[PDB]
């Protein structure tokens, strides 16, 4: 009832963002972009994940 | 009538305003509901129950 | 009235290098978040550094294209170049060359040294080759800047990760001195790209913040 | 007062009886923190036994649930008052209007799990301003029963106890009115024929605001009584 | 890295003013604004009433003949009193007043290096022709919020919950600076709202000094 709301607002997508077409080099890059405010949490990007 | 009375001031009619985070200084990325609710204090005091 | 609990770095215990985890205590009530957020915001998007800005590969002219003999895609080449951590001396921007042929990996050790330019991870693989005739040569341009500048803000354009940090995330938890009730305990976790130490980056960011508050300080 | 009400707050405030509602209208001749004197108009004054009417307010006193019911004036000096309008606000009353709480500036949002299931996250300004601070007047009784082996006493000398706990006691064994006693302090020093003195319950501070001594007719008296 | 300076301080009202910091680099505006706002709201020095000794009053739950207000209400009003004792760290104020009329904060017979910033602050209302009050107000400097139930003597000393915090509302604003030929330079406007017992520039300098001292660890 609160952690599920956080994980549902986090893991979600809308068709627009601060940056959407960008392609990232890993999850750390995604966190850095979200914290720096250069990308919305609901972008649709391509991350490289191991 | 609630929305008209909100218009009488300068507050948004939707009832939701923009709140920034107290510690990180960055906005919450959605309008949140802010207003004056009449909270009570029930006399189920914690020091009378510990 | 003007006295505050001066913190001291209890431990700078390090995971595998460039992954230090610093924790200073005890902070005054509420100062943990101030210090953590200020240091994080400075380390994230305000930090001098050098990163690959743009790259020109002779065989391609478009991000959605390919070259025969290249195992990866052009997007994956740009991703490998984003992670190409480099350290550059006094020159503000240089151009590196990556002439390479023959079947095998294309590591960062096959880039021309050019003297002052030095790669901190020569084992960083950039491309893979599967054809004898596959001749790949690119001109990777590295420029000095501050913070993160996405390619969408500004002849292939690559995102420029100028700041040596890669993931900085503090965590404030409860600490107590002998009698005082509520204090803070800042726990800073930082991973860099190898061009700087995390404990060195912390003092760099602290110096940068302290220089800002020098024209209106009480000395 | 509640900013959002229903209009029945005034009816409950007036009709409950906790508010000193004026009987005959007039002009407030003298308003004190413990009484109100109303100069009745000539229209409503009887020919004989006219005089004026004094409203003696009920100050800090204990209710059934150990709360504090205390009236305070809501009128000013030389202010015209009619018939059937409030003069003193009772407990949880604001100008003759039932006010049971405080208008709190709320925000509906998750805040790092500190309002997880039903919890409330309260700013430090709320406790700085003493908005929800409440007075809880509670009484303690020390009955002295004449058991076997002789009767009991309330003398101020307690065996096996130092003078630190007996500093607040007077020469008659009872505690001074106004003492900031904490949990575990001696209030009335009672000794059984061989120490069973009345002590503050543990974990509650307080301030002695009243001492009442009832003595059976036949026991002479004590100097505090 | 251009460094900011206090270039403007607009004392719009008696209590609240608007300082201005420029030039600020891109991104440093919000960092400095939030850090200084938190430091100002948390750790500024101020003066507050701590202990009150009314003459004929034994405890805060009583009443005095002549005044229109309970002693607890008088203590609350004295808690809402702003004072700017200059040199000392503890000053015992004094108040004597008689006759029908309000007892304002101007009636305090303050010494030389004690300055009451809001004389019109009503403390209590005397409602009798011949009835006087006499309270030995105690003022001392401090920091933060210190309730009377946690510090550390006679039966006439009324402790008051002291709130040593001059500021009440700090709001910062980041907007573009007008440099002759340059962009990406912000401008911080810390709109602070004190209660008059502190200078705005002194508050900003104290906040910056505290932040620099905290950074001195590394």
């Amino acid at each position: 009832q609160d952690v599920v709301l956080g994980l549902y607002y986090m893991t979600r997508d809308c068709v627009n963002a601060k940056g959407e077409g960008m392609v990232l080099t890993g999850p750390k890059e995604a966190e850095r972009l979200y914290r720096s405010g250069l990308a919305s949490l609901h972008a649709r990007v391509k991350v490289r994940i191991t | 009538e609630i929305k008209e009375l909100l218009k009488l001031g300068d507050l948004p009619t939707s009832g939701q305003i923009r709140l920034y985070d107290g510690r990180t200084g960055e906005q919450f990325e959605r309008p949140v509901t802010v207003g004056y609710m009449y909270m009570l204090k029930l006399n189920h005091l914690v020091d009378d129950k510990m | 009235v003007t006295e505050f609990l001066k913190p001291r770095l209890v431990d700078i215990e390090q995971v595998s290098s460039t992954h230090a985890k610093v924790t200073l205590e005890p902070l005054e009530r509420g100062f943990g978040h101030t210090l953590g957020n200020a240091l994080r915001r400075i380390l994230l998007s305000s930090m001098p550094g050098c990163a690959v800005t743009e790259v020109e590969i002779d065989g391609v002219l478009h991000e959605y294209s390919t070259k025969e003999g290249v195992q990866e895609d052009i997007l994956e080449i740009l991703l490998n170049l984003k992670g190409l951590a480099v350290r550059v001396q006094g020159k503000d921007e240089v151009i590196l060359t990556l002439n390479k042929s023959g079947i095998g990996p294309v590591t960062a050790a096959d880039i021309t040294h050019d003297g002052d330019v030095e790669i901190v991870k020569p084992q960083h693989v950039i491309c893979h080759l599967t054809d004898e005739n596959a001749s790949i040569s690119m001109r990777i341009k590295v420029q000095r800047g501050r913070g993160y500048v996405p390619a969408s803000t500004r002849r292939l354009l690559v995102d420029a990760c100028y700041s040596p940090v890669e993931r900085i995330a503090y965590n404030v938890e409860a600490a107590r001195v002998e009698q005082r009730t509520d204090l803070d305990k800042l726990v800073i976790e930082m991973e860099t790209n190898g061009t700087i130490d995390p404990e060195e980056a912390i003092r760099r960011a602290a110096t940068i913040l302290a220089e800002q508050l020098e024209a209106f300080v009480d000395l | 007062k509640p900013l959002v009400g229903t209009g029945m707050e005034r009816a409950v405030a007036v009709d409950s009886g906790v508010t000193a509602v004026a009987k005959r209208g007039g002009v407030v001749q003298y308003v004190d923190a413990s009484r109100i004197v109303i100069k009745v108009n000539e229209d409503e004054m009887y020919p004989g036994e006219a005089g004026i009417d004094i409203y003696n307010l009920t100050k800090y006193t204990r209710s059934n649930q150990n709360t504090c019911i205390n009236q305070m004036p809501c009128v000013s000096l030389g202010e015209p008052v009619e018939r059937g309008d409030v003069l003193a606000d009772g407990p949880s009353t604001d100008l003759g209007e039932l006010a049971l709480g405080q208008n709190m500036r709320v925000a509906f949002m998750p805040w790092n799990g500190y309002n997880f299931e039903d919890s409330i996250l309260v700013s430090e300004r709320v406790v700085q301003e003493d908005r929800f601070t409440t007075i809880h007047i509670q009484e303690l009784a020390c009955v002295s029963r004449d058991t076997k082996l002789g009767p009991e006493e309330i003398t101020a000398d307690i065996p096996n106890v130092g003078e630190a706990a007996l500093s607040k006691l007077d020469e008659s064994g009872i505690v001074y009115i106004g003492a900031e006693v904490t949990g575990g302090d001696i209030l009335v020093g009672k000794v059984t024929p061989k120490d069973s003195s009345l002590r503050v319950p543990n974990g509650v501070s307080g301030t002695v605001i009243d001492v009442q001594v009832f003595t059976r007719d036949g026991v002479e008296k004590d100097k505090r009584a």
